[PDB]
RNA sequence: UUGGAUAAGGUGCCUAAAUAUUCGCUCAUGAGAUCCCAUAAAAGGUGUUGGUUCAUAUGAACUAGCCCUGAAAAUGGAUGGCGCUAAAGCGGA
């Protein structure tokens, strides 16, 4: 029982992130780098994956 | 269009920063050949370095500084940016710049330690003698309000 | 190295604001806020006349200018706050089984109880000075609100903590309790 | 005079030919105006430079003149643009950086020093090629644009640099730095 | 130097450089008693200074720890270990320079009353730009096991209220002198009266 | 042997001599620190510092300085030590 509008609400906290290619760090959806010092901050950014 | 009332406010704001480096400074050398001598800001070179010009009264010539080497003073000059020394001798003599700033605190404390250096054996015991006298004359003013 | 670089904060009307050496104090209707600047290198200096404040920065790289701007920032939440106080509107969303959000303790200390049905209760004490209101108007939603945006939001922050699941598909169990709607009132 | 301050670099006019031969009687002179600390550097550094440019070696040639050129005002701001040629550990690039200075030589002076701090250019792999004063209107760089502001003004933030003698290491009060 | 006990209020100070001073001094032979050195400040960040400590924690002697690196975790102790690490102390002159230091954390019962000296070369304020991560002493003791931190504090606190009051009592004191010195300035003889005011008295 | 004045090297303390002057750069949650020498690389970095080439005061691309990652081994631990960050670091003068 999650309507709508707060399931959205939810994914965008949990979902709807990029991820490190290296590190596996969460980061904002629409971040360029990593953020994470032993990674060495990388550009290699994805998508964190749906579903 | 002017301000009436709030000019007062705008005298009496306690800035954070006075004394900024600028034209007519009338600035302290601390390091080098001229230490404890008077100079003015001329110009500006750079962020760090300075014209400074001792106008003839004081013995330093115009010649480049390091803003490190100074102390700026409370006073001020004003004066064109491309001011040559004569020019600036001129203004300084007219606005009587040097003896507002000796009648000031840290000109007359300089003003004593030069006397104190320069002074004879002799003057030296002769002040201590007054100290002594007054000592004396202090100490019986101390009794007797004891 | 640029040699002056300033910002300019407008103080708003029902506002008394005092700054001495960076440890700037804002009162007014909602609350008396606290807050020293008193780590980067600035003059921050007061119009009282007039409205507004100064923030002026000698020197310094990017980073200081950065400084100034998050200062000036800082300085406009606070005065929001003291008008008119920050309101976090806070969702919960669960799936199963119901959050039991009970506040106590004069609406401080929110106890959350029945996450995910765990028959264990998650206290989450508030910061100094923020009220922990519930709904009036819908059903779930919690307000957090108390003039320094800092405290609410961090208070909003360690509530969304407090809930969230562990090791479980995060993307699948969406249930917690989440910042819908910053605000104010 | 103040000894501690001065950057002992001056400007030298240097003229030099190679030698006559018989089959090339009338040669080409070539001049320069070279950056150097002392005369005999400065004609080195215009031997080098001939080497590269021409066939010319210290050899076969012969300096007509060396002159030391002293600034004409050398009390006067003037904003001194460079181009160089230096070389990195990687390879050799150019590039133009801006002086506001009292002297073509002072500029040099702190060329040399930013070069060294900035990129670990040591004088050997530096060649200037070429300073000129740049009105103001063509100023590129933002360092030396703000300096040009109309009526500049800025605080005293530098700490005391005391002379020898009233550095004391024990102090009575803690002193200072705010000043004023 | 010539003095024959400095006080030195270790507060404001940066730990190395205090301690490099302090260290030249008792060399040449001068008792230096470092006080308040709760308050003494590292140059590093908080963490990394606490990082350096823990790392420095961990070598001890792998045979028998009773031997090897003492882990002195008072603020006074850690300023004179770094005290003793800038002098020849195996020798007999070093070991008689080092006995000289004696370090208190606070100030206590000679130590109050004695005028305390700062050395302006290791002041924090000169000698870190203020964009710089700096870290109190006591507070990475503290964070290190050494827990007398709070009390400490509480004693300077009671300490400054007494120092205040005397304060009080000095001004006035010396109020009373410049009053006095006004008076029997005009009740001494002219030409004497001229020679002090010439040089500044 | 006495005195002088240097060399290499140094000049915060250990350590005789600069907490010298002067201009930069650098903050490191395992900084760096001087031939032989007692290790580090490819590859990265929307770290900061300069540049260069381009386009419309922003957007690109590069480029090389320092810094960061890459960087894991066994007794405890070594720029020689202490420590140093407005350097006592790196590059100059
Ligand atoms: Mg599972
Ligand atoms: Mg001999
Ligand atoms: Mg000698
Ligand atoms: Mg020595
Ligand atoms: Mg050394």
């Amino acid at each position: 029982a999650i309507e709508p509008s707060l399931a959205q609400l939810a994914q965008k906290y949990n979902c709807q992130k990029l991820i490190c290619r290296k590190c596996y760090a969460r980061l904002h959806p629409r971040a360029t780098n990593c953020r994470n010092k032993k990674c060495g901050r990388t550009n290699q950014l994805r998508p964190k994956k749906k579903l | 269009v002017e301000l009436t009332e709030e000019e007062l406010y705008i005298s009496k704001k306690n800035l954070l920063f006075k004394r900024f480096v600028e034209p007519g400074r009338l600035c302290l050398i601390e390091y080098g050949p001229y230490a404890g001598k008077l100079c003015f800001i001329v110009d500006i070179v750079t962020i760090t370095r300075v014209i400074v010009d001792g106008a003839f009264i004081t013995g330093v010539p115009r010649m480049v500084i390091p803003l490190k080497r100074l102390k700026l003073l409370k006073e001020r000059i004003k004066i064109n940016k491309n001011c040559k020394s004569g020019f600036l001798r001129k203004t300084v003599n007219s606005t009587k710049v040097l003896e507002e700033f000796n009648n000031s605190k840290l000109g007359k404390k300089m003003i004593i330690k030069k006397k104190r250096d320069e002074a004879t054996d002799f003057e030296r015991f002769q002040v201590y003698f007054a100290k002594r006298e007054l000592k004396k004359k202090m100490t019986t003013i101390k009794n007797k309000k004891n | 190295k640029t040699i002056v670089s300033t910002q300019k904060v407008l103080i708003p009307e029902g506002v008394k604001v005092a700054i001495n050496a960076r440890k700037v104090t804002v009162s007014g209707k909602y609350g008396t806020l606290r807050r020293s600047f008193r780590h980067l290198p600035i003059d921050i200096r007061l119009n009282k006349l007039k409205k507004y404040i100064k923030v002026v920065m000698w020197f310094g790289v990017p980073d200081s200018l950065a400084c100034i701007r998050t200062v000036c920032t800082h300085l406009k939440n606070m005065f929001t706050g003291v008008t008119k106080k920050f309101l976090y509107k806070m969702r919960l969303v669960h799936a199963h089984f119901p959050i039991n959000s009970n506040i106590v303790d004069n609406n401080t200390r929110i106890e959350i109880r029945n996450y995910l049905g765990e028959k264990s209760v998650r206290f989450v004490k508030a910061l100094p000075g923020v009220v922990i209101e519930k709904s009036p108007n819908v059903k779930d939603e919690i307000y957090v609100s108390g003039a320094d945006i800092e405290n609410v939001s961090l208070t909003a922050a360690l509530i969304h903590q407090s809930v969230l699941c562990r090791n479980k598909d995060i993307r699948k169990f969406l249930d917690g309790i989440y910042v819908s709607e910053v605000t104010t009132v | 005079i103040d000894n501690s301050l001065n950057t002992n670099i001056h400007q030298y006019h240097i003229v030099g030919r190679a030698i006559p031969t018989a089959k090339d009687k009338n040669p080409n002179v070539y001049r320069m105006c070279i950056f150097a600390k002392n005369d005999t550097n400065a004609k080195s550094r215009f031997w080098y430079f001939m080497k590269k440019i021409n066939k010319l070696k210290k050899s076969n040639g012969e300096l007509l003149a060396c002159e030391q050129i002293k600034e004409r005002f050398p009390l006067r701001v003037k904003n001194y643009g460079v181009l160089l040629r230096y070389d990195s550990r990687t390879g050799t690039h150019n590039m133009y950086k801006e002086f506001r200075d009292t002297t073509k030589e002072g500029a040099i002076a702190q060329l040399y020093s930013e070069m060294a701090g900035r990129h670990r250019a040591r004088a050997s792999s530096i060649n200037i090629i070429r300073i000129s004063e740049i009105s103001s209107s063509l100023v590129r760089r933002p360092h030396i644009k703000q300096l040009l502001k109309r009526r500049l003004r800025f605080p005293a933030l530098h700490l005391p640099t005391l002379q020898k003698e009233y550095r004391k290491k024990f102090a009575s009060k803690r002193p200072s730095t705010y000043r004023m | 130097m010539y003095k024959k006990e400095y006080v030195i209020d270790c507060k404001g100070h940066l730990l190395g450089r205090l301690a490099s001073l302090i260290a030249k001094e008792l060399l040449n032979g001068q008792r230096i008693v470092a006080v308040r050195c709760e308050d003494i400040n590292i140059s590093g960040s908080l963490y990394r200074n606490k990082l350096k400590y823990q790392e420095f924690l961990r070598l001890r002697t792998n045979t028998n720890p009773k031997k090897g690196p003492l882990h002195l975790r008072e603020p006074s102790k850690i300023l004179w270990r770094c005290v003793r690490g800038m002098l020849p102390h195996k020798t007999y002159k070093g070991q008689l320079a080092l006995k000289k230091l004696k370090v208190c954390v606070g100030m206590p019962y000679p130590y109050d009353k004695k005028k305390k000296y700062v050395l302006p070369s290791a002041l924090r304020a000169f000698r870190l730009k203020k964009h710089r991560r700096y870290c109190r002493l006591g507070t990475l003791s503290s964070r290190v096991g050494w827990n007398y931190d709070t009390l400490v504090k509480k004693n300077e606190v009671l300490r400054k209220q007494v120092s205040k009051a005397y304060y009080k009592k000095k001004v006035n004191n010396l109020n009373e002198k410049k009053e006095i010195k006004t008076e029997a300035l005009n009740l001494i003889n002219p030409e004497q009266r001229q020679v002090l005011e010439n040089f500044g008295y």
